[PDB]
């Protein structure tokens, strides 16, 4: 639809910016090693970061500029840097 | 026997599936009812006795004529002889 404001903005380029956002997920266990048990569902748990100048949490999904290493454009400070490939893989 | 509302654990699981028919018991319904009140021991329960306390569970609430509950009221509170009057009768 319409937005209200005409041209590129802070965006790469125009129409759409590819990009690739990983999650990883987990489950969340008791002290025991059980699964911890809401009402009715479970609990889950994910891995997320905080930027210093962000005051938020967010996912670590990158811009899919690079081909493979978009997680790692999100994530080679973030993850690791061999390993990170393997991880990739 | 007469089951007090209000009170406790199994008094409670007792009390709400009371006018229930006696089909519309599920052995996921009963777990999901065990484990909000049971919330201390929630996590130490088993399928087997799951399965257990829902054929317990079927055949007394199956027998109507000998169950009574006290309802809690709780206007009057008043007494539990007029629970049990009507439970003899
Ligand atoms: N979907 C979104 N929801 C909320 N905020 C967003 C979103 N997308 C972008 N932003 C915000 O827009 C601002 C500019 O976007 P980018 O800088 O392109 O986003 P990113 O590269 O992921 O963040 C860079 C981070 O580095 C720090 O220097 C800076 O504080 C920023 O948090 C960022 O502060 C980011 O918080």
């Amino acid at each position: 639809g319409r937005t209200g404001l005409r041209g590129r903005g802070s965006l790469s380029c125009f129409g759409p910016n590819h990009t690739l956002y990983p999650m990883v997920t987990r489950w969340r266990r008791n002290e025991d090693g059980a699964i911890c048990r809401k009402s009715i569902k479970k609990m889950l748990e994910v891995l997320v970061v905080k930027l210093p100048l962000s005051e938020h949490w967010a996912l670590p999904g990158g811009s899919r500029e690079p081909g493979e290493m978009l997680p790692r454009k999100l994530k080679r400070i973030l993850r690791q840097e061999h390993w990170p490939s393997f991880e990739n893989l | 026997c007469v089951v007090v509302e209000g009170s406790g654990r199994v008094a409670d699981v007792i009390a709400q599936v009371a006018n229930l028919p006696v089909s519309d018991i599920t052995i996921s319904l009963i777990q999901q009812k065990l484990s909000v009140f049971f919330q201390e021991m929630f996590e130490t329960f088993t399928e087997s006795r799951i399965v257990e306390w829902t054929k317990k569970i079927q055949d007394i609430v199956r027998r109507r004529q000998l169950l009574t509950v006290f309802r809690e009221g709780k206007d009057g509170q008043q007494d539990v002889d007029v629970a049990i009057l009507q439970a003899l009768l």
